[PDB]
């Protein structure tokens, strides 16, 4: 299982007081837990919040019939906690191609107008270390496709995730 | 709408939807020609659908009327939600019945405690997602400011308040937006926003209609 | 492929795989000039890789060919995965020999407990992640449709049947798409989907493709 910070599995979404994690940035100096920049209308750039801002609490969540464990290897509907207006959801997804910064990147963004139903499908793969895990973006729940990762990139002074870029890993943290 | 029941055909005659394709929203009925919904379902080219149950089928009691005007208000901040309130003129006039009746105006503003009715066809499941052809109802009290900007410090205006339960489980959700919130019958609330769907200690959040029933007159009489 | 063996360098000569950027899917070559993958693979851009091993050493035996067209089938689903195959024409034909060869559409259908050959260079793990550098091989059996169905239940069209072992341990995995399942010299499957791989009673999911060699061979001969 993809365990958390603490080392106790990551729960899924199953209905009810659904269970919250931050995305933490695992980078030795400092994270800053994951977070959203507004792109427009219900749509968000993912990136990561400075050292000691708070990263949004997100949900995770699978097709009906999962076991209530996020599993390695595995693909979930990113979405944010966060205070939002009922037009508007926060799954996370592989967003267009953009320039932006000086940088071209696929960003991944979070949020549409909830009758879209656009997300994207995310995947943790392990890392030498445990609890660490490197993040993909999948545009299938269960096709065997190989997904490409996420990584990292500076835009205007601020880190923000999309497809490719650069080496980013991550811990999900337990939130409240 | 998360929690709540199956309304029962045409129980709800104020209850409009707001269509670009999708049904995106919910109204109410405010008159034989008007609209009120939120303003942060705004759209061009609006139509308002009336008088459905199951709105995946053209039931034969229902009427589509395209907005002719779709005004927000001036003041609305699409950041912070404040002056959450939309007016939508009907390009022609509503036939009323039975099945299509205006709910009227409030005269005054619900205090805690008060017993409203919630309905829409937004998103049914808090984990997920399932969108309901049958009108959803939901019966929730409006909760004390107190509790309402503890829930949401900071965010909370003199413009909206909470109805829920603290506890979770019952909730307005996605799709619910612009929809009505009946108080012994008078249109207290506009479904605005909120942080998930049936979270405990989350209540939805709404456009305090009374604050506006000077300015839905005024832009009445204008338009 | 999680429990399978290193399948030897050119042994599996048909095997290819699609690129941008890195090995994504793998697929059969099926003649000179094209290859059947999986529908899910589609991608703008796409270079089939032919003859390799070691994807990530230049060995001697490679041939790299854009591919310049991709024919989904038409009545291909992506919620479901229903019919999901994709026709790959190769820009030139491949310069075929030992280690770059064809495999036969299969003449009939393949039935319960066939043993097949899958193939691919996806996740060798099934709790975790680990990509291998050399072609992996699994000898799975297929199986009864009724277990299939059970394993999935309301998922399994007459498009799809299962091979792997109901006990877990051995499976195609994420990276194996496309890619071919072989039993008796026929292409009887593409690798498509699962639950998790290797897992207790969710066997991997594949391309019926014995529904597909008249769809092939009219597609191959007006394109
Ligand atoms: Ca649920
Ligand atoms: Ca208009
Ligand atoms: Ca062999
Ligand atoms: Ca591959
Ligand atoms: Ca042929
Ligand atoms: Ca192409
Ligand atoms: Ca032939
Ligand atoms: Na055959
Ligand atoms: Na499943």
């Amino acid at each position: 299982p993809v365990v958390d910070s603490d080392g106790d599995a990551v729960q899924l979404n199953l209905g009810g007081n659904y269970p919250l994690y931050t995305i933490q940035s695992a980078a030795i100096g400092f994270r800053g837990g994951l977070s959203t920049l507004r792109k427009d209308a219900c749509k968000s750039y993912v990136y990561e919040a400075p050292e000691t801002d708070r990263g949004l609490p997100v949900g995770f969540s699978a097709s009906a019939t999962s076991q209530p464990v996020m599993q390695l290897g595995s693909r979930y509907k990113f979405s944010f906690s966060m205070p939002v207006p009922l037009i508007c959801d926060t799954a996370w997804s592989i967003g267009k191609s953009e320039t932006n910064g000086g940088i071209s990147f696929q960003p991944i963004t979070a949020g549409d107008y909830f009758y879209l139903n656009n997300f994207s499908w995310f995947e943790a793969r392990s890392t030498e270390e445990t609890g660490v895990y490197k993040l993909a973006a999948c545009s299938c729940e269960f096709c065997k496709i190989a997904c490409p990762e996420v990584g990292s990139f500076n835009v205007n002074g601020r880190t923000l995730l999309g497809i490719g870029g650069e080496h980013f890993t991550v811990q999900f943290q337990k939130f409240d | 709408i998360v929690g709540g029941y199956t309304c029962g055909a045409n129980t709800v005659p104020y209850q409009v939807s707001l269509n670009s394709g999708y049904h995106f929203c919910g109204g109410s009925l405010i008159n034989s020609q008007w609209v009120v919904s939120a303003a942060h379902c705004y759209k061009s080219g609006i139509q308002v659908r009336l008088g459905e149950d199951n709105i995946n089928v053209v039931e034969g009691n229902e009427q589509f009327i395209s907005a002719s005007k779709s005004i927000v208000h001036p003041s609305y901040n699409s950041n912070t939600l404040n002056n959450d309130i939309m007016l939508i003129k009907l390009k022609s006039a509503a036939s009323l019945n039975s099945r299509v009746a205006s709910i009227s105006l409030p005269t005054s503003c619900a205090s805690a405690g008060t017993q409203c009715l919630i309905s829409g066809w937004g998103n049914t499941k808090s984990s997920g997602t399932s969108y309901p052809d049958v009108l959803k109802c939901l019966k929730a009290p409006i909760l004390s400011d107190s509790s309402c900007k503890s829930a949401y410090p900071g965010q909370i205006t003199s413009n909206m308040f909470c109805a829920g339960y603290l506890e979770g489980g019952k909730d307005s959700c996605q799709g619910d937006s612009g929809g009505p919130v009946v108080c012994s019958g008078k249109l207290q609330g506009i479904v605005s926003w909120g942080s998930g769907c049936a979270q405990k200690n989350k209540p939805g959040v709404y456009t305090k209609v009374c604050n506006y029933v000077s300015w839905i007159k005024q832009t009445i009489a204008s338009n």
